[PDB]
């Protein structure tokens, strides 16, 4: 049985396979699932740098998406802007 | 409050419940990390030397404490591997998973 | 030359020595991803290379836009996990002090 | 024995820990170590973004060093822009 946290880390597997899984590569995020995913998960302070930018920043090989390992990249950049709010 | 943001959120609260106990409030000695892998990161990390060794290579600034900062690259590290077990000898075709770390 | 810059080229100078063959010039087909894979990648993925399918889903796993092609940007996503790997692998069990690397992928 | 193309890999483990050696955390790369690396492993096209632009582009996670998958961040957009210069 997962521990809280445990739970916690495959949650964030579901939630990025809800826009990967949405259409093409299975492990991409392309950039308009990008914008659904920001519009549905972040909160306002990380919206507000704009769906394109965030794209362009996480998108590190551009090559259209954004797949597991890029995602995280945002995963790590919300946890620490979460935790220096709080 | 997305789903995404309540793990962050559980991640941000069990860090701080292991930082809070000792010395500074916001960073986890070698003790209290051991604790908080034992208790709660008991399935993902499945020897007492490897764990000390697993904290110096998350302590970034090599100051013997884990920050937050520090400490949430162990986070999507596992992460990681849970998700790399899902699709272990994947073959395909198409999108599976298979039992995450500590299950199946 | 750096050392980094020289190692950069030599996965740019591979990829192309396949991607030239057929079709697209500049993305590797399916058959050119497993001619690849079957001898450029012959120790890393050692175990993979033993199925078939396993290589396949690899591509389709690598194939960004799902054109059933490999672009060089899709490509060298493949080159960073499996540094990543090889990096882990080395560091598999490590109980220090110090830092100390194990044989890498496709050693040991 | 390792091919042309996994050789080149094991190298660029190598190229970091050239530099992740030098002090402290044996995968931190510091600031300082960072413009060392970017001044002797980069080509000019990619120094010129500045050490501290580059830096602060790879510590995602604002703990004061480049471990070795943010060191992987810069060797695809590396390997992407000499990509694009060479084709
Ligand atoms: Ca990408
Ligand atoms: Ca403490
Ligand atoms: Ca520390
Ligand atoms: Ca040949
Ligand atoms: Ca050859
Ligand atoms: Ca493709
Ligand atoms: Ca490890
Ligand atoms: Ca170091
Ligand atoms: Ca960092
Ligand atoms: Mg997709
Ligand atoms: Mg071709
Ligand atoms: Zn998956
Ligand atoms: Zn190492």
């Amino acid at each position: 049985m997962l521990t809280e946290l445990e739970k916690a880390l495959n949650s964030i597997i579901d939630v990025y396979h809800k826009y990967s899984l949405i259409k093409g590569n299975f492990h991409a995020v392309y950039r308009d699932d990008l914008k659904k995913l920001l519009e549905t998960e972040s909160p306002q302070y990380i919206r507000k740098k704009g769906a394109d930018v965030w794209f362009k920043e996480l998108d590190i090989n551009t090559d259209g998406a954004v797949n597991f390992q890029e995602f995280l990249i945002l995963v790590i950049k919300m946890g620490v802007a979460a935790h220096k709010k709080s | 409050m997305s789903q995404l943001e309540r793990n962050i959120e559980t991640i941000i609260n069990t860090f701080h419940q292991y930082s809070v106990k000792l010395g500074h409030p916001d960073t986890l000695n070698q003790g209290e990390f051991k604790e908080l892998v034992r208790k709660d990161l008991q399935n993902f990390l499945k020897n007492e030397k490897v764990i000390e060794h697993i904290m110096e290579d998350l302590d970034t600034n090599a100051d013997k404490q884990l920050s937050f900062e520090e400490f949430i690259m162990l986070m999507a590290r596992l992460t990681w591997a849970s998700h790399e077990k899902m699709h272990e000898g994947d073959e395909g075709p198409g999108h599976h998973h298979k039992p995450g770390l500590g299950e199946g």
